[PDB]
């Protein structure tokens, strides 16, 4: 019919079973399912994200048992809720992403079974806290060629998809392939709580346990004259003439802010005695 | 200002639009006989002599800054009396 | 006598049909560079871009040509231009405020296509262009 930007609003829980199941799935190029709601064409929220076992053949549909399926989900159907299956992942592990043959194996296999259908390639490399590298696309029909493939009615959305400007072979697979937007809904119980478990566990010192002292000052005062002997010896040689030559060597010496900061430490852990006694 | 999230957002602008022009009618309908000038260039003037020319209200398009650089015809049978600095509408004498 | 003008101020024509005049008038405009970007046809929102372009010089002078000399690029968009087309017949003639109701006697939202329902929003937004900012009685029967 019409079409209009969808939109993947993501569990996080789906992010985390991406990356363990995928970090798990170790070079072998594992598959799951994607299980969600339907609540319109431009958008989905999925909900649930489980896991599948691993098959040694291909990567296929027919590694897909649909009794396992029955039987996972009747455990979960008293369990929390259940709903659709609304899609499907692989496995890229190492590289970044491509659209694989899997997908068209599976893809015309999952639009036929399910509507939304959703593709999803997955890398967990490229970083370990700050990037998307997980990528999510849809077929494409071979009949709305009569219909000029350019209607959008939010652009922005658009504009901010076509904007990352698309990298290989995605777009050496235009054909066949229509992409999808994946943001990360709001999430803030979960965001706000793993801010405080990571600068409360992934930065140590449970903050009882902080408050090295000084032996980290015996090596701090060896490194307050080696870097302090350097720090002498090159600005002698800085442009002491006349010359209007424009060409540096760039170096950047300054060495300061170490000595500030190492030295904030070592003055109020000095004050340790005189703070947390009395 | 977001237009991309409903397209027909991109109409409204269309209704803030008001004509550059001046009213220096008198009785509602009752056209004048005042063609008054500005001491301007014509290129200043034209849009795709030095004098301006009035049209005996319609109303006659102008620059919004070229109505404060106008001059009233002290010559002409219905004189203006409320001062014209831009447009809008002011009260003309039949005399 | 000012009963006489007490009803009439607020009604508030003299304005609109000045605007109006004004503008049909002082049609101090351009067509070729219409047709210089008339012939960059594409499926997506540049039909809007047309007809807003040409309604902003026509907006208040009852005077069309892109919903005149075409039909198939008229209509080579589906579902918003379709809003958006028979939504510039209401810029167009904002500033026709009482006789553009019965200029869409024709066009009312259930006259032309059951098909679109965007086409049927259009025309109650183009009424809403009719009574744009200054409405009358007819805010009611639009209600
Ligand atoms: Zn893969």
């Amino acid at each position: 019919a019409v079409d209009t930007a969808e939109q993947v609003y993501i569990s996080s829980l789906a992010l985390l079973k991406m990356l363990k199941h995928g970090r798990a799935g170790v070079p072998m190029e594992v598959m799951g399912l994607m299980l969600g709601e339907f609540v319109d064409d431009y958008t989905v929220r999925v909900i649930d994200v489980f896991a599948m076992p691993q098959s040694g053949t291909g990567v296929s549909v027919e590694a897909v048992d649909p009794v396992f399926q029955a039987k996972m989900l009747d455990m979960l159907k008293q369990t929390g809720r259940p709903e659709m299956v609304v899609g499907w992942y692989h496995s890229h592990p190492g590289f970044g992403c491509w659209l694989s043959g899997v997908d068209i194996n599976t893809q015309q296999s999952f639009e036929a079974l399910s509507e939304r259908a959703v593709a999803v390639v997955v890398d967990p490399i490229q970083s370990v806290k700050g990037k998307v590298v997980i990528d999510a696309f849809r077929l494409i029909n071979a009949n709305m060629m009569v219909l000029g493939h350019e209607p959008r009615q939010t652009t922005s959305n658009l504009g901010h998809l076509n904007k990352p400007s698309i990298q290989a072979l995605i777009h050496g697979l235009n054909r066949h392939y229509y992409s999808i937007t994946i943001n990360y809904r709001k999430n803030e119980l979960e965001q706000k709580m793993l801010l405080n478990l990571h600068k409360k566990s992934w930065m140590e010192g449970l903050t009882l346990q902080d408050y090295v002292v000084k032996e980290m000052l015996e090596l701090a005062k060896n490194y307050n004259k080696a870097v302090e002997e350097e720090d002498k010896m090159t600005p002698e040689q800085l442009a002491i003439k006349n010359v209007g030559k424009q060409d540096p060597k760039r170096h950047l010496e300054e060495h300061v802010d170490v000595l500030m900061t190492s030295n904030i430490v070592q003055c109020l852990a000095a004050m340790l005695d005189t703070v947390v006694f009395k | 200002t977001q237009f991309w999230f409903w397209f027909p957002l991109s109409h409204f602008l269309s209704l803030a639009y008001t004509p550059t022009c001046v009213i220096g009618l008198n009785k509602d309908l009752k056209m004048p006989k005042v063609q008054y000038k500005s001491n301007c260039k014509p290129s200043t003037f034209a849009y795709p002599t030095a004098k301006a020319k009035k049209k005996e209200k319609n109303p006659a398009r102008v620059m919004p800054a070229q109505l404060k650089v106008l001059t009233m015809p002290e010559t002409c049978r219905y004189q203006p009396f409320k001062p014209l600095s831009i447009g809008g509408i002011i009260i003309l004498k039949d005399t | 006598d000012q009963t006489l003008k007490m009803i009439k101020i607020l009604s508030g024509e003299m304005a609109i049909e000045l605007h109006l005049q004004f503008l049909i008038r002082n049609n101090n405009t351009d067509l070729m560079i219409l047709k210089n970007t008339k012939d960059a046809v594409r499926n997506s929102v540049c039909h809007t871009a047309t007809v807003i372009a040409n309604s902003f010089m026509h907006c208040g002078t009852t005077s069309d040509q892109f919903l005149r000399d075409n039909l198939e690029w008229l209509a080579r968009a589906t579902n918003w231009a379709k809003f958006t087309a028979t939504a510039s017949l209401g810029v167009i003639h904002k500033g026709h405020e009482k006789e553009a109701l019965q200029l869409m006697a024709t066009y009312l939202p259930k006259d032309t296509s059951p098909g679109s329902a965007y086409q049927e929003g259009g025309g109650l937004y183009a009424l809403g262009l009719i009574h744009a900012n200054h409405g009358g009685d007819i805010i009611d029967y639009l209600l």
